[PDB]
């Protein structure tokens, strides 16, 4: 079984999803086999009470561009069990992107993927642009990074 | 003529099929051309099933419905507790937070009530959806229940 | 509340922060530790208006929402008889490509 | 502690040393003065704005604002960012 997957604890825990990013957040849930599942999106500045379970994994991406986002100053979110019913908070923020990656987002959001190689930039930046962010490539990194 | 795809969900044995049968055939052991608020519309009631299946094929079938009738039996406290779980699974597939919905308390013709009508009314106010007490055997509130959901789909669609 | 400024003169531009309640004379003391010139030979401007050594940077027009870190405000500087405030301008980006329209 | 960053057209930018170290390329080069023969003034200033933006908001724990990049600057800024490794 994949290391990054949710546990079938069946113990409910109320979670509050808070989107404090100027992006439309796509909450992504890793199922019991490590396969990501999309969930309803959160408009910017919106909060929603969520019904989840202990040990379940969650990640957050831009609904339109699938850029990386931070939950509680971290990339992965695992709610514990509600201590005396007190719900657990999930505070989605923008990561302090690298200036290179931040520029990539702006260029991708202004040029069609077909006209990427028509720009007066070096040949390496064409490949960097069409290397769009996805959950699969990130999940591979967070998998190997969580080794101790 | 506008068509309305309605779905009846709830715990096992609450009366999902019985409510649908009586609504259509006026009989207690699925389309009906109805005039609601002076508007001719068709009610396309979907299969009620009730088996637990968390597949994308089941999510695709439920996602087609525009309004949902969350049903519980007034004599079964467990069917009332499960209303939260049924409501959250509806919000997940519809990709929304304010889904056209109406809470329904079935089997009100029974003498073994274990859920107070005030408890359901308080739950209905919290969810911002109407509540109606129905009885498939006596047809009490059955027409009021489905029509009320139709009024919610129009108000939601504005 | 912190304010972020670009103290500019000719072809020099300093990136530094300060408090909106800090004094203009205090900002001149920051320029002293950087360019090695005393506040007696400094004249700080906001655009084309001379800034008094007694008012606060907020009282000059530098607030928390006008001088964000990702968009700092511009403060003019003139050195000594004093000189006329001259801020050489930055370069210009090329014509926006036809692809990005 | 400050450093001087000179652009291609002769504009010298005085930024704090901690802020300049945000990029790997400048970290490898540093003395107390660096020149870029291929980075114009308007693009090097924007990078310093990112420096002040990155150092200020790396320690924030609630919400971060978006870093604005104009369309007319994006392409030049992207090449400068790739060369600076930041
Ligand atoms: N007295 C009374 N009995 C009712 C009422 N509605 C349903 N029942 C009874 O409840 C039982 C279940 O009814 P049914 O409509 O099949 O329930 P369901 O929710 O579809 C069950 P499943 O999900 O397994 O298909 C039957 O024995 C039926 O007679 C009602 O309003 N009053
Ligand atoms: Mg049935």
């Amino acid at each position: 079984r994949p290391v990054l997957r949710s546990v079938n604890s069946r113990e409910p825990s109320q979670v509050i999803f808070c989107n404090r990013s100027p992006r439309v957040v796509l909450p992504v849930w890793l199922n019991f086999d490590g396969e990501p599942q999309p969930y309803p999106t959160l408009p910017p500045g919106t909060g929603r009470r969520i019904h989840s379970y202990r040990g379940h994994l969650w990640l957050f991406r831009d609904a339109g561009t699938h850029d990386g986002l931070l939950v509680n100053q971290t990339e992965l979110f695992v709610p514990s069990l509600n201590v005396d019913g007190q719900p657990i908070f999930a505070n989605i923020t923008l990561p302090v992107y690298t200036l290179k990656e931040r520029c990539l987002q702006v260029v991708r959001s202004l040029v069609k993927p077909e006209n990427y190689r028509r720009l007066d930039i070096v040949r390496s930046l064409y490949e960097d642009l069409e290397d769009h962010p996805n959950v699969q490539k990130d999940l591979e990194r967070l998998t190997q990074e969580r080794i101790a | 003529m506008t068509e309305y795809k309605l779905v009846v969900v709830g715990a096992r044995g609450v009366g999902k099929s019985a409510l649908t049968i009586q609504l259509i055939q006026n009989h207690f052991v699925y389309r009906k051309q109805v005039v609601i608020d002076g508007e001719t519309c068709l009610l396309d009631i979907l299969d009620t099933a009730g088996q637990e299946e968390y597949s994308a094929m089941r999510d695709q079938y439920m996602r087609t419905g525009e309004g949902f009738l969350c049903v519980f039996a007034i004599n079964n406290t467990k069917s009332f507790e499960d209303i939260h779980h049924y409501r959250e699974q509806i919000k997940r597939v519809k990709d929304s937070e304010d889904v056209p919905m109406v809470l329904v308390g079935n089997k009100c013709d029974l003498p073994s009530r274990t859920v107070d009508t005030k408890q359901a009314q308080d739950l209905a106010r919290s969810y911002g959806i109407p509540f109606i007490e129905t009885s498939a055997k006596t047809r009490q509130g059955v027409d009021d229940a489905f029509y009320t959901l139709v009024r919610e789909i129009r108000k939601h669609k504005e | 509340m912190d304010v972020f400024l670009m103290i500019r003169r000719h072809k020099t531009t300093i990136f530094t922060d300060a408090k909106e309640s800090s004094t203009v004379f205090e900002l001149k003391r920051i320029v002293e530790g950087i360019l090695k010139r005393p506040p007696d030979e400094q004249r700080l401007y906001k655009d084309d208006q001379l800034l008094d050594d007694g008012k606060t940077l907020g009282e000059c027009g530098f607030t928390s929402q006008t001088a964000r870190p990702q968009a700092p405000a511009t403060v003019g500087l003139a050195f000594r008889t004093f000189e006329a405030l001259c801020i050489e301008p930055f370069s210009s980006p090329p014509e926006l490509p036809d692809v990005m329209k | 502690m400050y450093v001087k960053l000179i652009s291609s057209d002769g504009h010298e930018f005085i930024v704090k040393r901690e802020h300049a170290l945000t990029s790997g390329t400048i970290k490898a080069m540093l003395t107390n003065e660096v020149n870029f023969r291929e980075i114009p003034s308007h693009v090097l200033s924007k990078v310093c704005m990112y420096f002040t933006y990155k150092v200020r908001y790396t320690n924030s724990s609630t919400e971060i604002p978006e870093f604005p990049i104009a369309p007319e600057i994006a392409l030049e800024l992207l090449m400068a960012a790739n060369f600076l490794d930041c």
